[PDB]
C-alpha cells in the first residue's frame, strides 16, 4: 500500500481563478491507475479523471489532469461556485489521498457573537448548557474560550462549524458549555471570548444568571 | 509485455487497437508471450513440461499426463483464455488481460478502426483511428491492414523468405 | 441506466457482525471489478477492498484485513461486504463503486465512475434515544434550538415547518462523552420580529420516530 500526499490542505480561491491541486505518491505509479474524484458535502464522490488525464463523462473541460511518475496535478481553471468542493486522488485498487478542500475566498467578515443561557426547561434536569454563537465570519479560523467568573475552561466545551454558506460564503461556529446544575447555580457571570481576524480586539459576550 | 521492439521467436508481430501480440508460424503454438514452439500431440513421460497449446504445457499427475493451461488461464473450447476474460465480450475484437493493472481486469482490444466504446460497456463499437506503431524493417516491408489487424507485409510491388 | 443500491447498515454493538450488500443493475455485472469505499464522519475517503470481475481476485486494505471480507454473486449481480468483530472506528458511510476503464489515446485509464448512495454503519453500545429540545431565548437578534442527547444520527431541523430558510444554520452534531449526539440550530431575524411572529423548530428524529415542535420566545 502506497501513501498519497495531497497539497495544499485547504485551498482558498475566488471564483474565476485557476486552481492547482497536487497529488504525490510515495512510489511510482502508472498514470492509467491514478484517478481524481470530487465530492460535495452530503453527496457521493464522483469520478473526475479516468487515469491521470482522461476526463470522465459530464466533467467540464475546465478540469484538466496531468502527471507522471510520482507527481500528479489536477488543474481547475476559471473556477465556478459549483467547483468548490473536496478533491481526492486514488491509486486504483489502493489508498486515497488525504483530500484537498477548495473554499471560496471572500472579504474578511467579523463574527456577530451571541450567547444563550440555559433554558428553564433544561434546568429541571441535572445538566445545563450555555451556547455561544459565532455567526457569518470568514475565514473559518476562530478561537473560543469560556470564562466562568473569569476562569478559562477545558474539557467541558464542544464546537461545530457549518459548511461554507452557498449565499455569502461565510462560516458559523457553535460552542456549547455543558455544566451540571450545581456548578451553574454556583457561579454568576458566564462569557465566551472570541478571537478572529476581523476583530481588532477579542470580543466578549457575557451574561448573569437573572436577566 | 509485448512491445514494438519484441522479437517473436518463430513468430511475427500484429497490432490491434490497444495491444501487440505474437502470432505463431504454421501450426506452432505460444509457449510464452514472445516465443513459438511446436505443440506436442500427446503428453507422456518424455514430453514433460513441453508446450501442447497456446499457454499450456504437459503436467504429470501422481501416473498420468495431461495438457493444462498455465496459472491464470481458463480452457474454453480447447484454447486457453485468461481468467478475467471468460465473461467479457468485445464484438469487433478480443478480450485481453491488462498486465499493468493492480487488480486483475479484462479489457477489450479492437480490430483496426474501432476503439472501446465507454457508452457500450467498453465493447468494440466506437469508430477510432489506430495508428500503426509496427516497425517493419525487413526488405521492402511495410505495415498493412490485413483482416482487421496490423501486420508487416510486402509493399505495393514486391511479394513473398524475402519480399520480391 | 447503471444503478448501485446499497443496504445492510444500521446500529450494532461493539464487536458485532454486519453484512453489507450492493445491488447492481444496468450493465453486465460480471465484467467489471467492484469496490468498497468508506468515509468516517468528518474524515476523508478510505478504500476498503476491491474484487475482480470473476471474484477470483480479491484485494484488501491493511486497516480492514482479517475482519472484513468482500465477495460477489454474479448470478444475482450483487456485491457483498462481510464483517466480524466490528471496531468503534468502523462507523462510516460505506459506498460501492464500479471499476471500469476509458481507452483514451493509446492507454486504458481506470477509475471508479459509478457509485452507490452509501449505507451507514454505526458501532456503539448506546441505545436509541429520542431528542430533547431546549429553547435559545434571544436577548438583528438570534434565536435557536438545542437538540440534546439523541441517538443515533440523524436529526432534521426546520423552522416554522418551512417557509423560514433565510439565515438558518443547523450546525453539525458532536458525539458527547456519554455516547449521545447533540447539535444546535439557530436562525437570525431582525429585532423588530420578536413578540409579533411565533418561532418554532421542528426536530424530526426518524430512528425513534420523534418529532418535537418547541417554540422559542424572548425571556422575561
Amino acid at each position: 500500500e502506497i501513501v498519497l500526499t495531497q497539497s495544499p490542505g485547504t485551498l482558498s480561491l475566488s471564483p474565476g481563478e485557476r486552481a492547482t491541486l497536487s497529488c504525490r505518491t510515495s512510489q511510482s505509479v502508472s498514470s492509467s491507475y491514478l484517478a481524481w474524484y470530487q465530492q460535495k458535502p452530503g453527496q457521493a464522490p464522483r469520478l473526475l479523471m479516468y487515469g491521470a488525464s482522461s476526463r470522465a463523462t459530464g466533467i467540464p473541460d475546465r478540469f484538466s489532469g496531468s502527471g507522471s511518475g510520482t507527481d500528479f496535478t489536477l488543474t481547475i481553471s476559471r473556477l465556478e461556485p459549483e467547483d468548490f468542493a473536496v478533491y481526492y486522488c486514488q491509486q486504483y485498487g489502493n489508498s486515497f489521498g488525504q483530500g484537498t478542500r477548495l473554499e471560496i475566498k471572500r472579504t474578511v467578515a467579523a463574527p456577530s457573537v451571541f450567547i444563550f443561557p440555559p433554558s428553564d426547561e433544561q434546568l429541571k434536569s441535572g445538566t445545563a448548557s450555555v451556547v455561544c454563537l459565532l455567526n457569518n465570519f470568514y475565514p473559518r479560523e476562530a478561537k473560543v474560550q469560556w470564562k466562568v467568573d473569569n476562569a478559562l475552561q477545558s474539557g467541558n466545551s464542544q464546537e461545530s462549524v457549518t459548511e461554507q454558506d452557498s449565499k455569502d460564503s461565510t462560516y458559523s461556529l457553535s460552542s456549547t458549555l455543558t455544566l451540571s446544575k450545581a456548578d451553574y447555580e454556583k457561579h454568576k457571570v458566564y462569557a465566551c471570548e472570541v478571537t478572529h481576524q476581523g476583530l481588532s480586539s477579542p470580543v466578549t459576550k457575557s451574561f448573569n444568571r437573572g436577566e | 509485455k509485448v512491445t514494438v521492439d519484441t522479437v517473436c521467436k518463430r513468430g511475427f508481430l500484429i497490432q490491434m487497437s490497444g495491444h501487440l501480440e505474437c502470432k505463431c508460424e504454421n501450426d506452432l503454438v505460444l509457449v510464452n508471450e514472445e516465443t513459438c514452439e511446436e505443440k506436442v500431440l500427446k503428453c507422456d513421460e518424455k514430453t514433460v513440461n513441453k508446450p501442447c497449446g497456446d499457454f499450456s504445457k504437459c503436467i504429470k499427475i501422481d501416473v498420468s499426463y495431461a495438457c493444462k493451461c498455465n496459472l491464470g488461464y481458463d480452457m474454453v473450447n480447447n484454447v486457453c483464455i485468461p481468467n478475467e476474460c471468460k465473461q467479457v465480450t468485445c464484438g469487433n475484437g478480443k478480450c485481453i488481460l491488462d498486465t499493468s493493472n493492480p487488480v486483475k481486469t479484462g479489457v477489450c482490444s479492437c480490430n483496426i478502426g474501432k476503439v472501446p466504446n465507454v457508452q457500450d460497456q467498453n465493447k468494440c463499437s466506437k469508430d477510432g483511428e489506430t495508428k500503426c506503431s509496427l516497425k517493419c524493417l525487413k526488405e521492402q516491408e511495410t505495415c498493412k491492414a490485413v483482416d482487421g489487424i496490423y501486420k508487416c507485409d510486402c509493399k505495393d510491388g514486391f511479394i513473398i523468405s524475402i519480399c520480391t | 441506466e447503471v444503478q448501485l443500491v446499497e443496504s445492510g447498515g444500521g446500529l450494532v454493538q461493539s464487536g458485532g457482525s454486519l453484512r453489507l450488500s450492493c445491488a447492481a443493475s444496468g450493465f453486465t455485472f460480471s465484467r467489471n471489478a467492484m469496490n468498497w469505499v468508506r468515509q468516517a464522519p468528518g474524515k476523508g475517503l478510505e478504500w476498503v477492498s476491491t474484487i475482480s470481475g470473476s471474484g477470483d481476485s480479491t484485494y484488501y486494505a491493511d486497516s480492514v484485513k482479517g475482519r472484513f471480507t468482500i465477495s460477489r454473486d454474479n448470478s444475482k449481480n450483487t456485491l457483498y461486504l462481510q464483517v466480524n468483530s466490528l471496531r468503534a472506528e468502523d462507523t462510516a458511510v460505506y459506498y460501492c463503486a464500479k471499476g471500469d476503464y476509458y481507452f483514451d489515446s493509446g492507454s486504458y485509464s481506470f477509475g471508479m465512475d459509478v457509485w452507490g448512495q452509501g449505507t451507514t454503519v454505526t458501532v456503539s453500545s448506546a441505545s436509541t434515544k429520542g431528542p430533547s429540545v431546549f429553547p435559545l431565548a434571544p436577548s438583528t437578534a438570534a434565536l435557536g434550538c438545542l437538540v440534546k442527547d439523541y441517538f443515533p444520527e440523524p436529526v432534521t431541523v426546520s423552522w416554522n415547518s418551512g417557509a423560514l430558510t433565510s439565515g438558518v444554520h443547523t450546525f453539525p452534531a458532536v458525539l458527547q462523552s456519554s455516547g449521545l449526539y447533540s447539535l444546535s440550530s439557530v436562525v437570525t431575524v431582525p429585532s423588530s420580529s420578536l413578540g409579533t411572529q411565533t418561532y418554532i423548530c421542528n426536530v424530526n428524529h426518524k430512528p425513534s420516530n420523534t418529532k418535537v415542535d418547541k417554540k422559542v420566545e424572548p425571556k422575561s
